[PDB]
């Protein structure tokens, strides 16, 4: 049954795709089914099935250049090329830190096709490349379901948090990148954007810490001194575990798990690049009839379809051979993309929610700190001002405690974070045990 | 975002020579500034014009015409309009701070998006290193502290008096400093130019031909300066590569980048602060580099208050280099910066007590009075440097007693 | 594998198989594909190396339908009974190393007062872990050139290429005229006996069962041969167990250069249980019996001359 | 007791069930397209 | 595992050129590093009608460059360049990184000792190249000179770098001067230290088996010692469990080894039979043996094609009631059914044996007896004395293994 | 423990079979 309705709507994709009315210009030998009794009508059902596949395979892969729309998928959603992401995350930095509602919306959709969709036209009869095709397409716009929100459904905060990407589909690419493949890469998106908004505030508070005039200020005394060290090296422990967790995310989940996938689709692509289109399909006269009506209710044979098992499928010979097996493969992907990530259990989800948080409310309390020893040395709160010792002492007293809480609260998340790592890794992920191995070699 | 080159002296310019035709090969950009038949962003240190050429964002500062003569003839590509032409020397700098003001204000009204300076100049350069003493200080003065400054800055092999003047303002402007003593790299040879002008070219691949990570010179630095002190970073190349018994995978490359014999610059015993390590090839075998990060983390001495994590960058070969095998960069932030100074220090005392050189620069009583003001300043903050990275070290530095 | 079989996860033994696969030369071989480890019974009471079973998937081909689950069960028996001869081989090398090892780091640079009779103590354990792994040595060669490589080629190779001379492949029919072939030209002579479905089963069922129901393994002092054999492997596991005491004993001796008398009185009771009762009260009574037993047998007398 | 096995049982149904999470959601979002037209 | 060659003076290099030049030929790899496509195998048999893919072990010994280049694991120790100017023209595919350039025993060890560091960094770096080490296998000459010393510090330097937590063999030549028992008993007080298992070679029975060059039978003996382990079988496929065999205490370390010699004359021997009775002979045995000999361990190899189990077991029967074996030692006779290579054309059968007999007694007597004849600032008279000691205390030993 | 996962599977099974009942109620009738 499936066989029967996958091979006819095959067809009429390849039909309704390319413009066809029938198949008469490829003037290929066909054979049909010459009686429902006939001894050959599972073969002959194969065979048909066998020759949509073939033709849908080369539509797909030498005339709609899928190949190509894989490695703008990767671009696009993974960042497999993050120079334009950082460009778009460096000029609407200020943007993306505030309160959903706090900000314009329709502000972000401009200043992101300034950076992404820019275009220069080309003469009429130039062939457009397929990129060219799918950069107008994508569009990018602000959603009320956060990422910890849409991710807990699949078991304000700052506008970073809600912020996705969507990119309709021509037919028939949208066929094999099914709406399902597509959300799961939003959510990777959405993940990723993430990770580097915070790497982008990791960056510029360093930029801070270490040569604005306040926090460079030599006049301040021993204690503000010792002070502005710690601080500088708990920052600095901060930048190098969030740079680790994101070279674990996307060299050890994304890149690697890719590189199976582009291997696979060009041993297909080159498959299909020597193979004609169209296949001829021959038959005897078939004199069988009486030795091969079997009427009457069945044969006693039907025990042996059930009794056998097609769940044995590898090697990935010659390439992907059927539609259905290119779409698994991707969903496959998209799977392992969303599980070696720390998504899919509720342990290592609210750890990870739980120390983005942490790390994010550092960064703003440093950006708040740099008002605070304005007041503290003289040299420069002079020059501030222009635009006692008591309430300096309550004011240092207080940066005390507040400092040493965040530390031993960024000591509480870490310790927490490496034990969920470890039990799930030794459990049912094996890259996150070499990350907990990693992790543990770090601290 | 777009980075400024500024070339200062001799050996800066030489060594920019070899550095900006090693950046043309790479990106392919004929020496006429013709392209040849994008992925890469050039665009971060050439300037491109709606004539389609693409010239160098760097900017050519000397006594003589001779070298920049030399250079301009060997790279036609280069702008004229950006060529001009120890203690006199700084003063002689005073007098042109306009011109070279507003030389520089060129450039950056050029660019869209600053990101950084960098600098190549020698210490050891006599007039050429007051020159670029003085363009620190009137870099860091006009744009502030929100454009940071690297400086591939040579060591030397009278002269202590000039390491101790530059090394200075070296320490007091810059924001991360690279070291390389001639004496390494004629030991790796065992011309010199060519490694220094490679390992520059290396250390900003991941922004020129961009990966998943490390898109930013920001990334890449904060990676390796903790804190604003400890800014000179030390580098290592692995010079095996390119022979028929080269690294038979990359992570021999990972274990054997970490010999002492193939750093910049002379070394005992050392605490490493920082770490980050490129690979750069048309394919990477990640399992290799995951045993090779373990194995490197196992067998490192990090000081006891640094994270202890071992980066590596993923770089991409260029396609206009045709399929050479793996090569590798490694920099890093290591406590060997105190024997090199302490040599320094030892030199500039045992000529400061001998009065052997002092009349070329004492002119009168006000001058010995400046001069001896100005000595005393830069042997307290070198000795500041040297304390401060010996306190590294120790397991107290966090400890407030 | 030392812990528990309940505490091996899947991912460990996915670890394990690969890093096996990448030391050894398996890794260029054309089916490492195929291969797959698994634990069978996840028991509390079973250790690792008790449960762990390497396991050959050929259910990717036809050939899956016709070998029943019988033979499996008797492949994985076997590879049982091998899997722990071959665990003691590999225990008694580690033995050696580390005993060896020890020698060179603590009892040649020790006081010479007390250094001969602890060199003389490390000389008799050495030996007696000689002898073991002289026996072992013997066991597996006469099981895997005498049983194994024997039945292959006598019930596989000899069935499948070589001649089924028959009584009636005797006869040489051409005595009649015959002149016509049929079905045609067009159908192979194909090197191998033409075998049917029940004949391939039947073949590799007797194949197994030959090994698995050999003379020395099968069932049949009123004891078998398998039991008196796995006496013998508890005596060593023993052995190993006590010179482990013996290790940490002698290095905590090593350590110290009144508790040198008492570790000496410790080391002299230590020399005395392992000589005395595992080897020569147990090992050697264990060993002659097993020799008088074997030389009833006209086929074991050969292996009991040896062995 | 169940054979332990080198691939993760219990990541394979949990994948299952996420693949079958994102079906259901989608469904539920077209269908309610659907409805308030 | 792995296992590590190091090859000190003139001698060791000799040797180890062919002992390369051996392996590379029996695993198909060029001179140049390059690879040669694997034979199909012969005893897989095919239906019929009438690249990369390996079934041996040839990484064990060489590296595996990524670009399918093979490398050796040697290590070459020495101070005359001409020796090792020749080994890499031979063999190209040694890697020129591995090569150390520079007659007193004393001053080789000196030399040794101050240039320690270099030497040892090249070895950890050989060393990062192998994942699971083994064992260290070194080719060296007990008496010549710079070997001596040089091979006897690599010795110690080894042996306490990595804590002997690795076994460590020693392929040791002994010679056939003044100065020449000196280095003998100097290197042999070392060997009995460090060294975990010790082939005697003595030149003079090498060149009475020659006559009937002496390098290449040392090569063929070492390069057969390991046929197991790069073609591995049912049984050993490991070097430590080969040697474990064979050393039933750490003194009695000392192992020699029989060559059978009649490999390629057309009058080769007839079966598997008859070589294992020809095995045991005296005339062959690298080492001079009498007829008071007797033997602690047994050890046969056997190198062909399907070799026939009933001659192996009839052999193995008769030779075990010839062999007189210690009194001590249960009567074991083992037998290494190796497997040819298949890219060697040659179809005759190798064997070798190795052998751990009682014949070491009259040997280091000989040694002994020329020492003090010869002896008769003073730290080195101190060496000397806890040598001679250090020698009696397995001449002793040795003596005393004939008594239960 | 896995037959707790395995329950929840075909409970979603179930589920998805529904939706899909509903759509093709759903546009039954508005034709």
């Amino acid at each position: 049954q499936s066989k029967i309705l996958n091979t006819g709507k095959y067809l009429n994709i390849f039909k309704r795709c390319t413009g066809l009315h029938n198949f008469e210009s490829l003037k290929e030998k066909l054979t049909t089914i010459t009686s429902l009794a006939a001894p050959d009508l599972e073969l002959k059902i194969d065979e048909f099935y066998h020759r949509a596949n073939k033709m849908l395979m080369k539509l797909l892969f030498d005339g709609y250049n899928f190949p190509s729309v894989v490695n703008i998928f990767q671009r696009l959603f993974l960042f497999a090329d993050s120079f334009q992401i950082d460009n778009f995350i460096d000029s609407t930095f200020s943007e993306l830190k505030r309160g959903k509602l706090k900000i314009s919306v329709s502000r972000l959709q401009k200043q992101y096709d300034d950076i992404f969709k820019e275009k220069i036209e080309n003469k009429v009869g130039v062939r457009p490349s397929v990129y060219d095709v799918l950069k107008k397409n994508q569009k990018l716009s602000v959603t009320s379901e956060s990422l910890y929100k849409v991710v807990e459904e699949l078991m304000d905060e700052p506008t970073i948090t809600s912020v996705d990407l969507t990119i309709p589909l021509p037919f028939p690419l949208n066929l094999v990148l099914n709406q399902q493949l597509s959300y799961q890469y939003e959510i990777m998106f959405k993940l990723l954007i993430n990770i580097k908004f915070i790497s982008k505030y990791n960056s510029s508070n360093w930029q801070e810490m270490n040569y604005s005039k306040i926090w460079t200020n030599s006049h301040f005394n021993s204690s503000v001194k010792k002070w502005i060290l710690r601080c500088r090296v708990l920052h600095s422990r901060i930048c190098s575990f969030i740079h680790e967790l994101e070279n674990y995310i996307v060299h050890d989940v994304i890149e690697h798990n890719f590189e199976e996938i582009k291997n696979l689709i060009h041993t297909t692509a080159t498959n299909l690049a020597t193979s004609e289109l169209g296949s001829d399909i021959n038959d005897e006269g078939d004199n069988i009839f009486n030795g091969s009506l079997i009427r009457g209710t069945f044969n006693n044979n039907s025990i042996f379809d059930s009794k056998v098992h097609k769940h044995r499928t590898t090697t990935y010979v010659e390439g992907i051979s059927t539609v259905e097996q290119l779409i698994q493969k991707f969903l496959d992907y998209s799977s392992t993309l969303l599980n070696d990530s720390l998504l899919t259990r509720e342990e290592s989800l609210r750890q990870l929610r739980k120390m983005l948080d942490f790390i994010f409310h550092f960064n703003n309390y440093i950006v708040q700190v740099k008002k605070v020893l304005v007041l503290l040395n003289h040299e420069l709160f002079n020059e501030y001002s222009k635009e006692d010792q008591e309430s300096i002492d309550k004011r240092f007293a207080n940066l005390s405690d507040t400092f040493l809480m965040q530390y031993e609260k960024f000591g509480e998340n870490l310790v927490t974070f490496l034990a969920t790592i470890k039990q799930v890794g030794e459990r049912e992920n094996q890259g996150l045990l070499e990350l907990s191995n990693r992790l543990e070699l770090c601290f | 975002g777009e980075t400024i080159t500024l070339q200062v002296g001799q050996c800066g310019n030489q060594v920019g020579l070899q550095y900006w035709q090693q950046l043309a090969t790479e990106h392919g950009i004929q020496s006429d500034g013709s392209s040849t038949p994008r992925n890469d962003h050039p665009e971060l240190f050439f300037t491109l014009s709606d004539s389609n050429t693409y010239t160098p964002r760097s900017i050519l500062i000397d006594m003589e015409p001779s070298v920049i003569a030399k250079s301009t003839s060997a790279l036609p590509m280069f702008n004229p309009r950006n060529v001009h032409l120890w203690i006199n020397g700084y003063k002689y700098g005073t007098e042109e701070e306009e011109t070279l003001l507003n030389l520089i204000d060129r450039e950056v009204d050029k660019c869209d998006n600053l990101s950084n300076f960098q600098l190549f100049h020698s210490v050891a350069g006599g007039t050429g290193s007051g020159v670029g003493s003085k363009m620190l200080e009137v870099i860091s003065d006009r744009y502030g502290h929100k454009k940071l400054l690297n400086t591939f800055s040579i060591f030397p092999s009278v002269q202590p008096y000039n390491t101790i003047l530059t090394l200075k303002r070296l320490i007091d402007y810059s924001d991360a400093t690279f070291v390389f003593h001639n004496d390494s790299l004629n030991r790796i040879e065992n011309g010199a130019n060519k490694l220094i002008a490679l390992v520059s070219a290396s250390v900003s691949n991941p922004l020129r031909f961009p990966g998943y990570m490390y898109s930013s010179m920001e990334s890449i630095v904060s990676n390796l300066i903790p804190t604003p002190d400890l800014k000179f970073l030390t580098s290592s190349i692995a010079p095996f590569s390119t022979q028929k018994h080269n690294y038979l995978n990359e992570y021999d490359m990972l274990l054997e980048l970490s010999n002492d014999r193939y750093k910049t610059n002379r070394v005992g015993d050392t605490s490493y602060i920082s770490m980050l390590n490129y690979l750069i090839g048309d394919n990477l075998d990640q399992r290799e580099i995951r045993k090779g990060i373990l194995k490197s983390q196992q067998r490192i001495s990090f000081v006891p208050w640094v994270a202890r994590s071992v980066l590596v960058v993923h770089g991409k070969k260029s396609p206009y280099l045709k399929n050479t095998n793996l090569e590798g960069i490694q920099v890093t932030n290591n406590t060997s910066m105190i024997d090199v100074f302490t040599k320094i220090l030892k030199q500039f005392d045992l000529l400061i007590k001998r009065k052997a050189y002092l009349n070329r620069y004492y002119s009168s009583v006000e001058e010995e009075n400046e001069v001896m003001e100005m000595f005393n300043e830069s042997r307290e903050s070198v000795k500041s440097i040297i304390d401060e990275y010996k306190a590294c070290k120790e397991i107290t530095y966090l400890d407030d007693d | 594998f030392n812990e528990s079989s309940v505490n091996i996860s899947s991912t460990y033994l996915r670890k394990v198989l690969q890093d096996a696969i990448q030391i050894s030369s398996v890794k260029n071989f054309e089916y490492v594909d195929r291969l797959d480890s698994r634990v069978l019974n996840p028991q509390h009471g079973n250790l690792g190396w008790e449960s762990f079973t390497i396991e050959y998937k050929i259910d990717d081909l036809p050939m899956s339908y016709l070998f029943e689950g019988h033979q499996h069960l008797q492949y994985l028996k076997m590879f049982h009974f091998l899997w722990k001869l071959r665990q003691l081989n590999n225990l008694l090398n580690w033995h050696f190393e580390m005993f060896n090892e020890l020698n060179h780091n603590v009892v040649t640079k020790l006081s010479s007062r007390n250094r001969r009779p602890l060199a003389k103590s490390l000389s008799i354990i050495t030996s007696i872990r000689f002898h073991f792994t002289q026996f072992l040595n013997e066991l597996i060669a006469y099981l895997s050139y005498d049983v194994i490589e024997e039945n292959f080629q006598q019930h596989i190779v000899r069935k499948l290429f070589y001649n089924k001379n028959d009584q009636d492949l005797l006869l040489n029919k051409s005595f009649m005229n015959l002149s016509e072939i049929d079905p045609n030209n067009d159908l192979p002579k194909f090197n191998v006996n033409l075998l049917t479905i029940d004949e391939l089963v039947e073949l590799h069922g007797t194949y197994i069962d030959s090994i698995i129901n050999s003379s020395l393994l099968n069932e049949k002092t009123n004891i078998s041969y398998i039991d008196q054999i796995f006496n013998i492997l508890q005596t060593i596991f023993n052995f190993i167990n006590t010179s482990q005491e013996f290790y940490s004993l002698v290095c905590t001796f090593g350590l110290l250069v009144q508790d040198q008398e008492d570790l000496e009185f410790q080391l002299h009771k230590i020399k005395r249980k392992i000589y005395k009762d595992i080897y020569q009260h147990d090992y050697k009574r264990q060993l002659n019996d097993l020799k008088n037993d074997l030389n009833r047998d006209y086929n074991l007398k050969d292996l009991s001359k040896l062995l | 007791n169940i054979a332990t096995t080198t691939k993760s049982r219990e990541e394979e149904l949990n994948k299952r069930i996420v693949n079958y999470k994102i079906q259901l959601k989608l469904m539920k979002n077209f269908l309610q397209e659907l409805i308030d037209r």
